[PDB]
DNA sequence: GCATCCGTGAGTAGAGGAAGCACAATTTAACACTTTTGTCAAG
DNA sequence: CTTGACAAAAGTGTTAAATTGTGCTATACTGGGAGCCGTCACGGATGC
């Protein structure tokens, strides 16, 4: 089967590695590999440099270096034990004593440090986690419009987060220039004379301007030395306490000035340099240096705020939603904040260790208790909003999720509280940011995807690629750059015609500053590199994209992540061009290192000898189950003497075939009604499909089960359980485990355990029935773990865990643990769901025998028929092109690459057609067969219609029909055509995550709540459906007042009323009358805890006692 | 003292207390100063108090002082071998009388309860003891049963006589809810102990031979 | 007098309705203050104690309504 | 017997409060840490809120139906049912007089 | 649609009575095991079973359609409902 | 829904909020933004 | 205070603020005892009226309390009765219940106005007191507890079960919601047929007034047990008993899509 | 006329989720012994 | 139906050992510590 090729845009660069945004942010923060003394100032290097040294103010503990030692378990066996792939931190201290000059060096062991598998995931207490991005406000300073008054602007300086407060600069009605520090308004002069600034100063530079510096020459402080002035600002800032210069200087210093407290940031430090045009030594507001504050900041940023409010040509206003003052926190340093978080409290526990106890005889060793520190890492790994169960669905589920964007988590946003401005597409999310990739619901425009050529700089800004353009010729150099950068070139479109490099057209598209315009070829300065820069990989997935309304585009990238592998995957028919690529980096498949030759294959393994002569074998991953219950498994696609080039294929990973993503089959699809089984988004297919293990999968799923000591006794874990037959007990062997391989079903016993029974007399009726058939109750009761109902399969993994092996950590009172695996295999089925990737979704609602279905005239029938009123309203012509190019490979034997803007169109695929029309028809002459009688009727219908050209012979006007994609069609239960031609094509479809085996729950009675004795929620939990408020009106307006009153109590929480409802039915009985609801009961108990006497009364007016007696003091 | 259970106004007032009991034991004659004297009282009442108020579960002091010596010893331990000690390295270090057992016991003592109103995920509204059934009172289904045993008992017990039948409730404890002696039946009845042992076991015989001609009494057990 | 939807079921005469709906604290001080008594008139009162809302059929329109045979009406009429 | 027509809320005096609970709570203890009993005087008494399972006492004397409404001269705790726990109500007497946050803010 | 239902809803002033008149009467019906019931043999509903027809056990059914024969009175004070009971009693033990 | 004479008995104004409610909320979910639900709770 | 299935210990907020009012009213007696200044006794004092302020109203004024090594603040009296979470609102004016399921619906071409289709698999469950009753009257089971354990385990449920599962719901109406409930047509009674699979079948015709489609739409069912329930839901709830709209009086239940295109 | 304070924001489903020590008081367990209570054999 | 038995299951002091509750420590020491703005926006009621 050949492939086909499309398209005239020549791209100069590939795709960047796909995960690198995770890869490469993660080693720069750890910076394992590099040489202690050519270790850069990132990471955690620059955390450890910044808490030490510490001084107890004549002790010092300094630090000097770091080392990451190897992991104690591997990766497969923390899985298989619940740990943390992690590896030991040892830092190298000295301590100094200032008096006497003795030092002492030693090793201390910090704790652990998670470590990054090479997918770019981590495997924190057994389980897969993503850390997710977050966007969020780049620190630095900005100037906005007033929007009270007009003509009036404010200025911010706005630190990194809980790295120092913020600060407003703004001209109030009365002239005096405020500044505004946590919540309290002060005027900026009284901190504007600590800096050591006179009345001389102030009016050379910023005099220039007008009325404003007039508001900034107040007298009665401008004679105020800088230390009285230090300690008046330190009385507005905190009221109450004692005014002294040695708390006054601790306060202010420690407020603008102390590196360990107020950070400015690098990206915040390079906004500001370049915004005020000034040069930065450090990253503080202020600098405190001989027992004096110097400005670094204050004065340019007044200065700025001045001109701006006068008008100077050259200052502007700042927009907080483009995308060069929004900035991304990857995973390195989002870990780094919570490593600098957790030292600074080991280094609080150092120094009131230094100064009690043993100064005289002190060690690093002693001083330093690392706890502090492990906590906070354990804690951002294990229950931060950023730190995401990983999804594994299928491979491309896992790429997509680390490449997500969130405006949430901690210091960012909140759901609630977001309005519509931030949730917009903004005009420099251009090849930034997808356009189309986002949820719908709470979370819209809050989570987002990275644009597929995009990557993050060392600042945390998003840069997209262009190409240079120098008098109208189109070099290869490729330049990355922000979108501030970006607003200064005129940039044309990936799709100019060009002669080789020369730009051919006359009048070019382009935009400047985000806006289409029309140039001549004399005036672009940059072209963009591909269309597919503007999208995700998802979206990037979807062929004629350019067909399909942006809504329902919405659907179909955000599906492709529900889809299952399937045991007979295949590829796309029409393909877009980058499904190679994402097998590839997913590292879900396994490739040749160099040149070789294979020496053994088999399901387990594969051994490939290099020819530099040395032996690699690679195992496989089988049957493995992952975070969503699908089976992962490796299938080898080499034989044994076969000659291998570096990166060619060896096995297979989940849906792949031959290296390609394969998320579906490949059907024969009829686009019609059929006798209402297609109603509004139904679909109907063939059980032609499950004869052949099409849309078959494996799922697995885990049970546990624990013996624990207890007071009474141990729980044991036994074949021997009593009061049980043999029948029960067949499949469970010695131990009282069930057997591999045995089929399980709803009931039956998995791990059979006995627990020892709590002390408690019989009832009389017991004891008189024990009496009688002289039988001595036992000590022990069944605890035994049973498939719950709805489930079940085959046993294929049993593991067992004890107390006291190695790597094993069970919590205190529990002896051993047993889990159980269980596969089964799933066909399609009624009520599954299915989806194309162009948003056309639906449940399987019928299954037809084959020869129910239309079939051709050659007698092939369809697999799959599809409602054509779900086209023309959802505006997705996407799916109708693919048919059509569908069934010219059908006949031509042959699949297509056309990418997305730039591919297939019609003309070339009518052309396709009509080869395809000599091979379905040509075929037909020569075996000796005419043309059907039931195909003139059609015809004669047709030109009715206007489809085809009166006068032409029936062969003409079949073809003629066939270039629209249409055929003629039988009915296989009458025999007779369809009165129209039909649409018939091939179509590749997706069978999704959502099956109705695992929806579908019913009760009875069961579990109820302890408080309220109302039934639990959840299928898992075997609860009842919630009847909220909405539903109690809906009873009310029928006037179904005993309707109403069962549920509310005779099914809910009237104890005594449920008990009498149950044993009337089993006795052939109609059911009694409901009394109190126990709610009540506990509404009238909660009010009187709250000194308040509520009393129900009757119509005399005399009380009603509703607690039986049982709360009245006799 | 703060970050161990109390507040920083629970720890000021149960300091005030130890001030007060140095203020009469004091004595000026030693030529020492307050402060000197004062410090042991105020620290003992601090330290007493977080041992007595800071769990929901109070552990006596000998056994707190145990719990505290232990994480000590763990925490030592830890830093020297790289790694968590097991059950077995942290006895060794206690000294005698301590054993792996004794040590997993202590920490299993050394449990908090949790919250019943605790979240789970990212929207509050779903807290712990939404999944946490009832086990106290009966079921529906267990109700019911109860009933059917009583109502099929009852009919069994008339096949045997006025006496032979009392004489069995009595026993089994079926009328008053509590089983009473041969001599209490004797009492009621007039008659010797001895007696009622006959001709309660007679009455089991009867109903044996019955049960055994219609089982419907046997699936109740 | 004119006031909006929320003002006009905030000073409804039926506390248990008014305390069930927003405001409970300033609706649950008030009413115990001045002693008042539900009379259990609309609908949300009678849920929340589990009772016949009089409504449809549990309205006293039909609610007491009788369905007797002509055999056994015929022998209460003649034996009184 | 008799239906329930109204529903009132009114103020609670000191002395009906008084008048309500079955006992007054003086400890702070829930249960005992190693027997996981509940602790005299404390948020779990027997003796003041009733037995934990039916028609049985604290010390055990008592353990059927027939001494019903009577209360143990040993542990002093009632011979009922254990759902009285549901209904009963203690108090606790304060010091100084303190003020209903409700009527104050 | 229940058969004859707008006869049905023609034979009340309201339509919340006609409910609670066809629940009195299936109560009646359950309580004196379809002894009272005012159909004739060949008007008794029945549901077909494997083995045969027989008598319809649904109560709500027998109910409405012996409203539709025009035997039975309903209305408000009629008789007085203990008086009434003991009497069905006794004509059906 | 009967085209006949209301019967005795019926929780009209049940039926009154849920005539009102219901095509304001389907409209929203599916102009209705501006001018649509903000004056209508205005009045 | 409860222990969980694994002995753990779980407690309510409601202890711990009691805890603290007890600890401060009793030191403040020993304080009075001691005749401490009145600078201490003020302090104690103080706390003790903030204490019971936690107890009723935490966070009202003030700081709220919290638990020790947390941030989250205690639930008070007044936070179990108010707000969206609170007892009204979630435990008075609506519920949980028995006798309740839900599943995946498809569309039911060939169904008439009042039926729908049910999986057997639910309606066992469903309708199981019934069930064990009609089991005994026949020859399946002596009683109604061995008629109970034939149910647990699906390999021994005979034939004859599901024969007698078809007289017991002869005659009856369930009830089919969909939220959200936007009107008194989000709740309609049909007559059940028993079909095989796991799906439930829905009548073509009015999924209009449920605004429902078969895209991963999900229903619930629930079962009225006594006569006047039952009496009610064909009387009053009946689909094929309400056609026109009680908002506007025009037909509701009316031709759509595919039915209006074919004619 | 305005500054300050306070309560409100749709439904169902899922699926993960840091002191010692000495010594007095009190509780518990061990161990006998006395008394009560069934069985057995008569009779 | 009642006697004589007959060991056994249960009840009753007695006491040593775990376990728990409480007081005490004498160089001099005398006012906390974490926060830290897309601070949510709008209406109603109260007090100046
Ligand atoms: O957040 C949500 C989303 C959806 N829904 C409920 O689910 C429905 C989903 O409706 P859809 O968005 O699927 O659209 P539709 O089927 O009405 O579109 P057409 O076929 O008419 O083109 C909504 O109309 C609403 O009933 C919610 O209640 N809440
Ligand atoms: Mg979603
Ligand atoms: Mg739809
Ligand atoms: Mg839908
Ligand atoms: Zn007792």
């Amino acid at each position: 089967m050949e492939i086909k090729r499309f398209g005239r845009i020549r791209e100069v660069i590939p795709l960047p590695p796909l995960t690198e945004i995770q890869v490469e942010s993660y080693r720069r923060a750890l910076q394992a590999d590099v040489p202690p003394e050519k270790r850069e100032n990132v990471g955690i290097q620059a955390a450890f440099r910044e808490t030490f040294p510490i001084e107890e103010e004549g002790l010092v503990l300094d630090f000097l270096e770091y080392r990451l030692g190897e992991p104690p378990f591997p990766q497969d066996e923390c899985r298989e034990k619940d740990l943390t792939y992690q590896a030991p931190l040892y830092a190298r201290l000295q301590l100094i004593h200032k008096d006497t000059g003795l030092i002492k060096e030693d090793e201390v062991f910090l704790g652990h440090i998670p470590l990054m598998t090479e997918d770019g995931s981590f495997i924190i207490n057994g389980a897969d986690r993503v850390i997710v991005s977050q966007i969020h406000r780049s620190p630095g300073v900005y100037f906005t419009p007033d929007p009270a008054r007009p003509g009036r602007y404010i200025a911010s300086i706005i630190p990194l987060p809980k790295r120092g407060p913020w600060i407003d600069l703004e001209v109030e009605p009365n002239g005096v220039v405020s500044m505004k520090v946590n919540k309290r308004k002060f005027p900026l002069v009284l901190l504007l004379r600590v800096l050591g600034y006179d009345q001389e100063t102030l009016a050379r530079e910023l005099g220039a301007y007008g009325e404003l510096v007039q508001g900034l020459m107040d007298e009665s402080v401008f004679a105020m030395r800088p230390e009285e002035a230090l300690i008046r600002l330190f009385t507005l800032l905190r009221p109450g306490d004692p005014p002294k210069r040695d708390k006054a200087v601790a306060y202010v210093y420690g407020l603008i000035a102390d590196p360990r407290r107020y950070d400015l940031g690098e990206a915040g430090r390079y906004k500001a340099e370049e915004k005020l045009g000034i040069r930065l030594s450090g990253r503080t507001l202020a600098r405190f240096e001989d027992g004096e504050f110097k400005d670094e900041v204050f004065l340019p940023t007044l200065r700025y705020l001045f001109a701006l409010t006068a008008g100077v040509p050259g200052h502007e206003v700042d927009d907080i939603d483009h995308l060069g003052n929004r900035r991304i926190r990857t995973v390195g340093e989002l870990m780094t904040d919570q490593f600098r978080v957790g030292l600074a409290r080991l280094a609080r526990g150092v120094r009131e260790r230094m100064l009690m106890g043993s100064e005289d005889s002190l060690t690093p060793a002693k001083l330093v208790n690392s706890r502090p520190l492990e906590a906070a890492i354990r804690e951002f790994f294990s229950r931060s909003q950023l730190s995401q169960f990983k999804d594994e669905t299928n491979p491309l589920s896992s790429l997509r999720h680390k490449r997500r964007i969130s405006a949430l988590g901690p210091g960012g946003l909140t759901r609630e509280r977001a309005g519509f401005d931030v949730r917009d597409v903004h005009r420099t999310h251009y090849g930034r940011i997808c356009p189309v990739e986002t949820p719908e619901g709470a979370n819209i425009g809050l989570i987002t995807s990275l644009a597929a050529y995009a990557r993050v700089d060392e600042l945390g800004f998003i840069r997209t690629p262009y190409r240079r353009v120098v008098g109208g010729v189109v070099t290869d150099e490729v330049v990355y750059m922000t979108a501030t950068e970006e607003d200064r070139y005129t940039i044309a479109q990936a799709n100019t015609p060009l002669e080789g490099n020369r730009i051919a057209a006359e009048r070019v598209v382009a935009r400047r500053k985000g806006e289409p315009v029309i140039v001549s070829p004399e005036e672009v300065e940059f072209m963009d590199v591909s269309p597919k820069q503007v999208f995700s990989v998802n979206t990037n997935l979807i062929p004629f994209l350019e067909h399909d309304d942006a809504n329902r585009a919405l659907m179909g990238s955000n599906m492709q992540t529900q889809a299952v592998p399937l045991i007979r995957a295949q590829a796309p028919v029409v393909m877009t061009g980058l499904e190679e690529r994402v097998v590839r980096d997913s590292l879900a498949a396994l490739y040749a290192e160099e040149d070789g030759e294979v020496a053994k294959v088999d399901g387990n393994r594969i051994v490939v000898r290099y020819e530099d002569g040395r032996l690699v074998e690679y195992p496989l991953r089988r049957f493995y189950r992952s975070n969503q219950g699908t089976a992962l498994d490796q299938r080898p696609r080499v034989v044994v003497g076969q000659r291998v080039r570096k990166g060619d294929l060896l096995a297979d990973g989940p849906a792949s075939e031959n290296g390609f993503l394969a998320l579906g089959q490949n059907v024969l699809v009829a686009i019609m009604p059929f006798d209402g089984y297609n109603f509004e988004d139904a679909i109907v297919i063939s059980e032609e499909l499950l004869k052949r293990d099409f849309y078959t999968s494996i799922h697995i799923e885990r049970y546990e089960i624990e013996a624990r000591d207890t007071k009474l006794g141990p729980e044991r874990i036994t074949r021997d359980i009593p009061h049980l037959s043999e029948a029960a007990l067949r499949d469970l062997d010695e131990e009282g485990v069930v057997r591999i391989g045995a089929e399980v079903k709803p009931g039956d016993i998995l791990v059979g355990r006995t627990s020892f029974k709590g002390e408690s007399e019989p009832t009389p009726e017991e004891r008189l029935l024990r009496s009688i058939f002289g039988e001595k109750a036992r000590d022990v009761k069944d605890t035994s773990l049973r498939v719950p109902p709805g489930e079940g399969g085959i046993v294929v993994r049993t593991v067992r865990l004890r107390r006291g092996d190695p790597g094993v950590e069970l919590k205190p009172g529990v002896r051993e643990v047993v889990r159980v695996y269980v596969a089964q295999k799933r066909k399609l089925q009624v009520g599954d769901k299915l989806a194309n990737r162009h948003g056309n979704k639906g449940v399987v609602a019928k299954i037809l025998p084959v020869e129910d279905m239309p079939h051709l005239p050659d007698g092939t029938p369809v697999d799959v028929i599809l409602n054509p009123l779900g086209v023309p309203s959802r505006m997705n012509l996407g799916q109708i092109l693919e048919t059509h190019l569908g069934l010219a490979g059908y006949f031509l034997g042959q699949r297509y690459i056309s990418p997305i803007f730039d591919g297939a169109k019609e003309p070339e695929i009518k052309e396709l057609l009509a080869q395809a029309f000599e091979v379905y028809f040509g075929k037909r002459k020569g075996e000796g067969f005419g043309v059907d009688k039931r195909e003139v009727e059609v015809l004669r219908r047709a030109e009715k219609l206007g489809l085809v050209t009166p006068g032409k012979t029936p062969e003409e006007q079949l073809k003629e029909l066939f270039l629209q994609g249409k055929v003629v069609l039988y009915d296989g239960r009458t025999g007779e055509p369809i009165e129209g031609p039909i649409v018939v094509g091939q179509m590749f479809i997706m069978k999704l995550y959502h099956m109705v085996e695992d929806k579908m729950h019913a009760r009875s009675t069961g579990p109820y709540s302890l408080i309220t004795q109302q039934p639990l929620g959840g299928k898992a939990q075997f609860g009842g459906q919630r009847f909220g408020e909405m539903e109690v009106w809906a009873l009310e307006a029928y006037g179904a007042a005993h309707t109403l009153q069962e549920m509310l109590t005779l099914k809910s929480d009237d104890i005594e009323g449920r008990n009498a409802a149950y044993e009337a039915i089993i006795k052939g009985e109609d059911v009694p009358e409901p009394s109190v609801p126990e709610s009540f009961r506990v509404l009238v108990k909660e009010l009187q805890a709250l000194a308040l006497d509520v009393q129900t009364l009757d119509e005399k007016d005399n009380p009603v006692d509703i607690f039986e007696g049982l709360a009245s003091k006799r | 003292y703060t970050g161990r259970g109390l507040s920083f106004l629970d720890l000021i007032q149960e300091g005030n207390q130890g001030l007060i009991r140095a203020v009469e034991k004091f004595e000026y004659k030693r030529r020492f100063k307050f402060s000197t004297y004062a410090t042991w009282w105020i620290r003992q009442a601090i330290n007493r108090a977080i041992a007595d108020q800071a769990r929901t579960i109070r552990i006596p002091v000998h056994m707190v002082e145990t719990i505290n010596k232990l994480s000590r010893t763990a925490r030592q331990l830890q830093q020297e071998l790289g790694r968590e000690p097991t059950y077995e390295e942290i006895a060794e270090a206690m000294g005698p009388g301590w054993d792996a057992k004794r040590v997993e016991e202590t920490l299993k003592i050394a449990q908090e309860p949790v919250s019943l109103e605790t979240p789970i995920g990212d929207e509050k509204d779903s807290f712990y003891g939404d999944f946490i059934p009832d086990e106290h009172l009966p079921s529906p289904v267990d109700a019911a049963t109860q009933s059917l045993l009583s109502e099929e008992l009852e009919k069994a017990l008339s096949k045997l006589s006025e006496r032979e039948a009392m004489v069995l409730k009595l026993r089994k404890g079926l009328i008053d809810g509590r089983e009473h002696t041969l001599e209490e039946v004797g009492a009621f009845f007039g008659v010797t102990r001895e007696r009622i042992r006959q001709i309660e076991n007679k009455a089991l015989r009867k109903l044996k031979y019955h049960e055994s001609r219609t089982r419907k009494l046997r699936d109740f057990l | 007098l004119l006031m909006g939807v929320t003002k006009s079921a905030l000073s409804t005469k039926s506390w248990l309705s008014a305390a069930s709906f927003q405001n409970t604290t300033h609706v649950l001080t008030e009413a115990a203050i001045a002693g008042k008594k539900d009379e259990l008139i609309g609908l949300k009162e009678n849920v929340i104690l589990g009772r016949l809302i009089p409504a449809g059929t549990g309205s006293d329109f039909v609610r007491f309504t009788q369905v007797v045979d002509q055999k056994t009406l015929k022998a209460i009429e003649e034996a009184r | 017997k008799k239906e329930v027509r109204k529903v009132r809320i009114a103020l609670a005096s000191p002395e009906k409060i008084r008048s309500w609970s079955y006992g007054e709570v003086e400890k702070p203890e829930t249960i005992n840490y190693r027997t996981l009993k509940p602790e005299r005087d404390g948020l779990f008494d027997e003796r003041i809120f009733g037995p934990i399972k039916d028609y049985e006492c604290a010390c055990g004397k008592y353990k059927r139906q027939r001494f019903e409404g009577k209360v143990c001269e040993r542990c002093g705790v009632e011979v009922t049912k254990s759902i009285v726990r549901r209904y009963r109500m203690g108090h606790i007497e304060l010091a100084t007089p303190a003020a209903h946050i409700w009527f104050v803010k | 649609a229940e058969p004859g239902i707008d006869k049905l809803f023609g034979m009340v002033d309201s339509k919340y009575r006609l409910t609670v008149v066809v629940a009195k009467r299936a109560q009646q019906l359950l309580r004196h095991g379809f002894k009272n019931t005012v159909l004739e043999p060949e008007e008794r509903p029945k549901m077909q079973t494997l083995e045969g027809l027989f008598d319809d056990p649904n109560a709500v059914t027998w109910a409405m359609k012996e409203l539709l024969t025009g035997r039975l009175v309903f209305g408000e004070n009629l008789v007085p409902e203990d008086r009434l009971q003991k009497e069905m009693e006794r004509l059906y033990p | 829904s009967m085209a006949r004479p209301v019967s005795i008995g019926e929780a009209v104004g049940i039926v009154a909020a849920q005539s009102i409610g219901e095509p304001g909320t389907q409209l929203t979910m599916r102009a209705d933004i501006t001018q649509g639900l903000p004056r209508v709770i205005e009045l | 205070m409860v222990q969980v299935d694994g002995g753990r210990f779980a407690t309510s907020d409601l202890n711990d603020l009691y805890r603290r009012l007890i600890n401060r009213n009793n030191r403040l007696k020993k304080l009075l005892a001691q005749g401490a200044p009145e600078i201490i006794i003020r302090n104690e004092k103080r706390m003790l009226q903030e204490a019971v302020d936690a107890l009723l109203d935490n966070g009202r004024r003030g700081a709220p309390v919290t638990n020790p090594g947390s941030d989250r603040p205690l639930r008070s009296l007044t936070d179990i009765l108010s707000g969206k979470q609170g007892r009204f609102r979630q435990n008075l004016l609506g519920k949980r219940v028995d006798y309740s399921g839900r599943s995946v619906i498809v569309v039911g071409p060939q169904l008439k106005l009042h039926q729908c289709g049910l999986p057997k698999r639910m309606a066992l469950e469903l309708f199981k007191p019934f069930l064990l009753k009609k089991m005994e009257e026949k020859g399946i089971a002596p009683n109604v507890k061995a008629a109970r354990r034939m149910l647990e385990r699906q390999r021994d449920i005979k034939d004859e079960v599901w024969d007698a599962l078809e007289e017991v719901i002869h005659g009856k109406v369930v009830l089919l919601n969909r939220a959200p409930t936007l009107h008194r047509l989000g709740i309609q009674a049909f007559q059940p047929v028993l079909v095989e699979g796991q799906s439930i079948q829905l009548h073509p015709l009015v999924c209009e007034a449920f605004n429902a489609d078969f895209d991963g739409d999900q229903m619930a069912v629930h079962v009225p047990l006594s006569s006047f329930a039952q009496a009610e839901a064909r009387i009053q709830m009946l689909s094929a008993h309400n056609l026109l709209s009680p908002a506007s009086g025009e037909p509701l239940a009316k031709p759509s899509r595919d039915i209006i295109l074919g004619l």
